[PDB]
């Protein structure tokens, strides 16, 4: 399964909208998840999405400043960026949870991220 | 417990058996979805059969809202009043909120599935389980539905199915016991609700868990779903706990019928000797499976009587032939031969019983053929100790179980008391 | 958050163990991650099972700590390990500092 | 028993009725073959008729095999204890040993018999009768389905028929009463037992027999048959035994309400003056029918009240709403006129009641129009009035049916006694 | 009633509630017709449905209509014997005679047409409503006769429905409670009788009228119709009436657990401080609804106990865990801390009661966070106020609820008095 779209170049306090398309992948049947990786640090947690848009879970700086949107029609996962400051300069991977409708046994675990897309670039000047 | 020297009074201790208690529970969370999923076009009768269900749950969403006493706005760190029967009832319900964010995550998924039972879970031991409404038979009617060619004339089989299922529902939902929930889906608790030490079950253990009280904690109108928090037990074989059933017979005194009024069961637990109320425990082959420790202390008399000194036992007066007059104690037969005819070997050889003796023990093969008011039998062994004849057992404590006699007697005790002081 | 060893290095062979400990993993499974520097991470151990692509290593969960045990050394394993878990409440995920590994 | 002069206190005896007891039960054998039969060709509904019957059968045979712990190991003509009730119901289990031949002989014939009910009797008593469940309706399903079954008009038709049947079968086979045994097959008792035993009971009599208990003695897992040993009754009118229903009213002492706590029924049997029970019994137009002899002795003070000497009845304080306070004796009115409004020949013409006396009797057309609490009635012409013994009754046996009251009383009886020694 | 200074003995009065009684009764006439109406073609030969009621109503006509006591043949301007309860019932039957003629007028019209419910009214206080058996369900399945292109699978669908409905009928017809009449027709009591005396009903108020007994006055075997004289209440709010729910807590003495055995509920009417009953009542949000006045006088001891005189309260020994031993009275927990583990601000800070005090008062001004034998709770601010320093609170009123124990004890009392004058 392949999932990434990329594209981002912004200024502090600006806005952006990341996206990733899960080609060859049951987008509606499987959950979604994003992960942030600072260039000088390890991975960290940002935002979660269920198979449907019913539950949105966020940990953006352990608060709400970003919105990630799910769309089953075009099978793409969109995250809305705004008011970047001193804490978001990193790389972003679009990720898909292992579990899903056919095998729900691991649905309750949101950290079993099966396959990860190529990293996308963001910058805080 | 002293079984010998006790048959001679009419108290017949029976069947030493073990004891098991459900001292701790391993909770789970059942999530019933009262709507089935159809995997082809539409079933034109779904809306109508859905409408029938709307009568039931619509009563339940305000059956909980406006009923909660809000005993715990404090969270397991205007309550008014609430007791330990509710403390444990809602503290276990306090744990529902911490799992509410978890259970809801499954409820978003089970909605779109087409599988009867799913046991998805997070923790190593605990597992939430999803049960759909009639999805078991739905897969067994949608498969024939290809032969019936229709949303109806096909969905009619579904149409009768859910109405029958609705006919099954509202019965135990009209405190629900676990048996009903298993009854709807024809399944059993050892198939879906068994993990780790909560998995290996006997046949008597199976019924005890089905007899526990199941609680409803949430109803979502949009999903037509009900959330049930069950308390699966862990039954430890409690040590030195023998539960002897006790029966009584008509111990005769001067041609009048009397019997010793022991409770339904008696236990010995170390020094503890008091009886029990086993109206709730499921009886096993060699043990009793009790939710709590049912033991309640007896009187001093009924506890001194059961350790011997039969010269202390209560002596009720028989009214109506509910107490027997003869029973098969071991291989031999013990009977009140004054009131019922025993006759020993010869059918016409009606044996005399002295008027001062209550029951005559017929064992040690003195009567190899015994006929109780007719009939015939053959004693084997161990019903006595060499035709054990005890001393003159003089019973002192005559008690009457009706409040009228007690009241009348003290009225005489009150009357002469006034006369006594002069 | 859960933590682990900052880094560890070995020779070209034998076996390697990676530790993990924190306020979590007592009643929750573990998901060890590797990423070759400059590439997206991969899953190796979800729960107690193993991904088929990985056989070579399976790890071991304990009462309060996690441990991923690997043997040998090849053109692989020149990357750090991320020890991850589900949040205590069930909403977030937690990630530890990468344990840099060289053969 | 003197009904007259008993109404002067409130013990208000109702009309006599007859008594009937089933002394010598005569046994018959049932064979419930829980399986239909398809006449000609293997249908598409018979695939599932067995599968839904899996649950019921294997919850019976192990429960039965474990049930029959042998209580009469030693033959008729290692026990523990078995009471008289147990062995009396255990010897009836022995009778299946001799009948097993015809039990097997018929069950061999019922393997393929296309008959709803079949009866073959070596003897008319202790005979055997077999029932083939819904096979009678199967004989009705085949008639149209022989032309348009299409596996839908028969397979589903038979499938829903047994599914509804299996639903009811699970209800009354979960110790059974004959009503379920009869009702589940849509037949009455008179048909299933066509002999010279049921064609003799009254219309208000066969309703009693349907309330009798039915045992189970044989279960097999090949034909799913269940063998039922029913104990049909042979009822005797007995003699000199009539049942009086008894009611009480508010005997008023000094503006306080009191009433006499008589049992729900009273029987007289020669010198056996009273005590009765009816909860087990059924009643015909002019006779009660009981399995046992429910009569039990009353207290001597309690019995003397019904014997004619009235000054020794027990007197109970009325709590609320449990004492009628006014009733219509034959052709008359007896009431507590202090508590309730008695008006004579007009709403505004109130009856005055002496406070010392109890209830006041209005009869012999003393008031051609009598109004209970403002509701006028006209006294009949056949009524019997008795104002003699207006001497104050002066009941002295005051009893309380609440054990707390008794316990508190004797504490006073003790606290006033301890210092009496000094 | 004082709630404070009474919590010192483990009596936890709940929130006060109102007392609404059904002082006045409306009257209505349900006229049930257990036979649906079909346009033509015998519903494709469904007349077999008609046979099922013949097993049900045919036994009714001799069950009620064939045999009454005919207690009112005297003018309502031998009778046998009947109490007031029958008389009140009998009077209602006479009221049907005045409206009898109207019953057949509607019965003449209900036999035709196909509307499920009809309503005609003759007097402002007496309207009559007609209900068909399953007509509403019939009203929709008539189209499947042509929409599904078959009388069969529709009449068969009708047959099983009435078979289900007949099973529904047999449940509480095998007294009558209106929920049957509602649930059997699966209907809305607000949609019935369409009266200004029923519209202004709260959900709790509307739930109460679902429980009042429905009577049977007539059966018409020609039309299978049952005429029910249904009674509607007028729920006035009896003023100056407070209902409290009362619980008990283990007021330990010398490590022996006792408690104070209060009734389930306590009421207060100006000065009348007796108990109450709720088993026949209905719980509302802020009031009680009962079809009577359940208030019954308590003992002097148990009445003086609740009036603030707390020395005289009954004091019974605990047997088994039926007393909570800890409860959330107001905000601050009160418990028996030498039987349950009490803590403040941490698990290690256990609380020890003195060997003389019973339950202990705990408040947020004394204990901010409190855990009881496990768990942990912060003390929400509320009205419970301090230990308050009651003096040594001796209870003088041992009360045993075992008739055997009462009988055993007085035997010693009799023994003491027999030698007191020798
Ligand atoms: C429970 O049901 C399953 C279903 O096949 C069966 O295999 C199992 O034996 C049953 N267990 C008990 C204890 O009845
Ligand atoms: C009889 O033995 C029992 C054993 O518990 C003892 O308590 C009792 O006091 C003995 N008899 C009497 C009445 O002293
Ligand atoms: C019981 O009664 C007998 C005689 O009636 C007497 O000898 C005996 O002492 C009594 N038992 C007790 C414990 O007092
Ligand atoms: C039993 O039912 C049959 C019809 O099958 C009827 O002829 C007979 O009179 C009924 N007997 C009784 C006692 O109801
Ligand atoms: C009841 O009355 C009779 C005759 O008036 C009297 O002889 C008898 O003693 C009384 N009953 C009792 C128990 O004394
Ligand atoms: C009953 O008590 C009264 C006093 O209240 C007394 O005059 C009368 O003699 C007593 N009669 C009997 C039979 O005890
Ligand atoms: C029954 O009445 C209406 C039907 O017209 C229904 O909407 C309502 O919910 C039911 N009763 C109550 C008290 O809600
Ligand atoms: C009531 O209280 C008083 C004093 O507080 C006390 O003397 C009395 O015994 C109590 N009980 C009654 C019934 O008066
Ligand atoms: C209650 O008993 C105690 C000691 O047992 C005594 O001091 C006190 O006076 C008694 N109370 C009453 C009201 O008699």
């Amino acid at each position: 399964q392949l999932l990434e779209s990329g594209g981002g170049l912004v200024q502090p306090g600006g806005s952006l909208r990341l996206s990733c398309a899960a080609s060859g992948f049951t987008f509606s049947s499987f959950g979604m998840s994003w992960v942030r990786q600072s260039p000088g640090k390890g991975l960290e947690w940002v935002a979660d999405i269920s198979h449907s848009a019913g539950f949105l879970n966020y940990a953006d700086s352990v608060k709400g400043r970003f919105t990630v949107s799910r769309d089953n029609s075009k099978s793409t996962l969109h995250l809305q960026m705004k008011s970047l400051r001193a804490e978001d300069t990193a790389v972003y991977y679009c990720a898909k949870r292992l579990a899903g409708l056919p095998d729900l046994e691991w649905l309750l675990y949101p950290n079993f991220l099966d396959h990860w897309g190529q990293g996308t670039l963001v910058t805080v000047s | 417990i002293d079984i010998t020297k006790l048959q001679h009074v009419g108290v017949l201790v029976n069947s030493p058996k073990g004891m098991k208690i459900s001292q701790n529970f391993e909770t789970r969370y059942l999530i019933l979805s009262l709507i089935p999923k159809i995997e082809d076009s539409n079933s034109c009768g779904d809306q109508q059969i859905k409408q029938y269900k709307r009568l039931l749950d619509r009563l339940i969403i305000p059956l909980y809202d406006g009923l909660k006493l809000q005993k715990d706005v404090i969270v397991t760190n205007a309550l008014g009043v609430a007791t330990s029967a509710q403390i444990t009832a809602a503290v276990a319900l306090v744990e529902a909120k911490q799992a509410k964010s978890d259970i809801e995550k499954l409820k978003e998924a089970i909605r779109d599935t087409n599988k009867a039972v799913q046991s998805v879970c997070s923790s190593v031991g605990n597992c939430i389980v999803a049960i759909k409404s009639v999805q078991d038979y739905v897969n067994k009617e949608i498969v024939p539905s290809i032969a019936r060619l229709g949303c109806e004339a096909a969905g009619l089989q579904l149409g009768i199915a859910l109405t029958q299922h609705y006919s099954e529902l509202t019965n135990c939902f009209g405190g629900i016991k676990l048996q009903c929930i298993a009854s709807l889906y024809r399944t059993n608790i050892t198939e879906i609700f068994t993990t780790s030490t909560v998995d290996k079950y006997d046949i008597y253990d199976l019924l005890f868990t089905e007899s526990i009280k199941v609680r409803v904690i949430d109803v979502d109108l949009n999903d037509y779903s009900i959330t049930l928090q069950v308390r699966l037990p862990l039954l430890t074989r409690l040590l030195n706990t023998q539960i002897y059933k006790v029966d009584s017979i008509s111990y005769n005194i001067q041609n009048r019928e009397w019997y010793i009024p022991l409770p339904s069961h008696i236990m010995t637990k170390g020094a503890f000797l008091g009886g029990a109320d086993v109206k709730e425990c499921i009886e096993a082959f060699s043990s009793y499976i009790c939710p709590s420790d049912p033991g309640f202390v007896l009187n001093h008399e009924m506890e001194s009587c059961l350790s011997g000194n039969i010269s202390q036992c209560p002596r009720t007066t028989v009214t109506s032939d509910i107490v027997p007059r003869y029973a098969f104690v071991n291989g031999g037969v013990v009977a009140n031969c004054i009131t019922t005819t025993c006759t020993c070997n010869g059918i016409g050889n009606r044996i005399n019983q002295p008027p001062d003796q209550g029951v005559k023990i017929i064992t040690h093969k003195e009567c190899n053929t015994i006929g109780i008011n007719g009939m015939l039998f053959n004693t084997n062994k161990e019903g006595t100790l060499a035709f054990y004849t005890p001393d003159d057992i003089t019973l002192n404590n005559s008690v009457a179980l009706d409040p009228i006699d007690i009241s009348i007697e003290l009225n005489k005790v009150k009357s002469d008391l006034e006369e006594s002081k002069e | 958050e859960l933590t682990q060893d900052p880094a560890v290095s070995v020779a070209l062979g034998q076996t390697v163990r990676i530790t993990c400990q924190g306020d979590i993993l007592r009643t929750y499974y573990v998901s060890w991650y590797q990423q070759k520097p400059g590439q997206a991470p991969l899953l190796v151990i979800y729960g107690k099972n193993n991904r088929p692509s990985v056989d070579r290593f399976s790890g071991s969960t304990s009462g309060d700590t996690a441990s991923l045990t690997i043997t040998g050394a090849q053109a692989e394993d020149e990357a750090e390990y991320y020890c991850s878990s589900r949040d205590r409440s069930g909403n977030h995920v937690l990630f530890g500092g990468g344990t840099k590994l060289t053969v």
